[PDB]
């Protein structure tokens, strides 16, 4: 079956993005996730933030900078060639009405059915602070199983951050 | 709510005020406290910061020589002594706590609701 | 009080992940944050430089401006407070090249710091990392005198390193574990 593996760095980056943009009560931040979709378990290992604005009173109006995806992605490739653009993240707390439309735009940057990760940056919660979704026709979002994985180097990092 | 500022209100240009902030310390640890201020239509702006132990302080450029941050450890209180006040100093003032010694507001862990400081544009001390 | 470099969660993890990716090549990147006290350097974020060894020549001025420009659009507007580099398997120390590279960072800002990570030694279960600056021009502390002398010997000294996490990062960290 379909599983998602998420690196810790990804969830800390979305939280740092949300907080550094002073993201308002009720509002959200959005960015891109990178990794490896070429297997039955999709591995998410990196992310970058996007400039995104939407209209609080009007869910069908929103702006996503297309030039910024291409320009950032081209810089990520210069660092890690095997880290592909595979989907997107937003801070939630729940799926929005515009999410399927936004997801459509991301099809043009991925080579997989885009993965949407909703990251809980409100901590209002007992365990894993991200839910993963994929769009399917069966159009609607299918919730996916997801777990934590990062290479040995990051796992020692995390333990050092708690123990310190 | 864990922090609670007081002092503050209306004062003429050239005047003085002492802000205080008490920490109940029933949810959050902090080794650092700071003041920030937010003027209508402006970003929250770093004013001063202090470490509970040692009591090393650091100040925003626009406030050096006029404002003093200090702390009463045993009483869990931070103070901002504000001298030579100018109209531009007008704002809601916020005390903030956390582990980060510096000027970024989103590195702080918890906030008071704020106390309003208004420095008259017209009346002088 | 010792001078201390405070490293954020994401800065540490991005340095570990980049350095481990680059093995066996040395990698490098820049550090973003702020200088505070005389005794405080905050490292909030980092980003990788593309591979080209590690020297001033590896610092890609156009890559860096474009990265800083884009970061600034997404609410990250801290100055550069220094640079980091891995050396896979050698300790944390500066070679003569690193010192020159650091000299150049210092010219721009006298307070710049050089962070060195060993990502291979880190998988023993302990993070091996240190920070350095160059040293230019009755009661004492014996150990600090001993360090000012070994520092003088090799032209640079080490700073203390601490990790900063916010209360919300801590909560998130504990669910990632
Ligand atoms: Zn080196």
């Amino acid at each position: 079956h379909e599983k998602v593996t998420i690196a810790p760095l990804v969830l800390l980056s979305a939280l740092d993005h949300y907080e550094r943009t002073q993201t308002k009560e009720n509002k959200r931040c959005v960015g891109v996730i990178l990794g490896d979709a070429n297997s039955s378990t999709i591995r998410v290992t990196n992310s970058f933030a996007l400039p995104f604005e939407e209209d609080e009173k009007n869910s069908d109006v929103w702006f996503l900078d297309h030039n910024y995806i291409e320009n950032m992605n081209e810089m990520c490739k210069k660092i890690n060639a095997k880290e592909k653009l595979i989907g997107w993240y937003h801070s939630g707390p729940k799926l929005r009405a515009s999410d399927l439309k936004i997801n459509e735009l991301f099809k043009k940057y991925t080579q997989n059915n885009p993965l949407l990760l909703i990251v809980d940056v409100k901590q209002q919660g007992v365990g894993l602070p991200t839910d993963a979704y994929v769009a399917i026709e069966q159009k609607t979002f299918l919730h996916l199983p997801c777990t934590i994985e990062a290479e040995e180097a990051e796992e020692i990092g995390v333990e050092h951050l708690l123990r310190g | 709510v864990q922090l609670q500022e007081s002092g503050g209100g209306l004062v003429p240009a050239g005047g003085s005020l002492r802000l205080s902030c008490v920490d109940s310390g029933r949810t959050f640890s902090s080794t650092v406290m700071a003041w920030f201020r937010q003027a209508p239509g402006k970003e929250r702006e770093f004013v001063a910061t202090i470490r509970w132990s040692g009591g090393n302080t650091y100040y925003a450029d626009s406030v050096k020589g006029r404002f003093t941050i200090s702390r009463d450890n045993a009483r869990n209180t931070v103070y901002l002594q504000m001298n030579s006040l100018k109209p531009e100093d007008t704002a809601v003032y916020y005390c903030a706590g956390g582990t980060y010694y510096g000027t970024l507001s989103y590195k702080y862990d918890f906030w008071g609701r704020g106390t309003q400081v208004t420095v008259s544009s017209h009346h002088h001390h | 009080t010792k001078e201390t470099v405070y490293i954020s969660s994401i800065a540490l993890l991005k340095m570990l992940k980049h350095g481990r990716a680059g093995v066996p090549m040395e990698v490098m990147g820049l550090m973003l944050g702020e200088f505070v006290d005389d005794y405080t350097v905050n490292v909030v974020d980092v980003f990788a430089m593309p591979q080209s060894g590690v020297s001033v020549e590896a610092v890609d001025d156009v890559f860096q401006a474009k990265m800083m420009d884009m970061l600034k659009q997404t609410g990250r507007d801290q100055m550069v407070v220094g640079w980091y580099h891995s050396h896979p398997g050698f300790g944390c120390w500066l070679s003569s090249v690193d010192v020159n590279t650091q000299k150049s960072f210092e010219q721009l800002n006298s307070r710049a710091v050089a962070v060195v990570v060993d990502p291979i030694q880190s998988v023993k279960g302990k993070v091996v990392i240190d920070a350095f600056r160059l040293i230019d021009t009755g009661l004492l502390n014996k150990a600090n005198i001993q360090a000012l002398i070994h520092g003088l010997n090799r032209h640079y000294y080490s700073l203390n390193i601490d990790y900063h996490k916010t209360a919300k990062e801590t909560k998130m960290l504990m669910n990632l574990h």
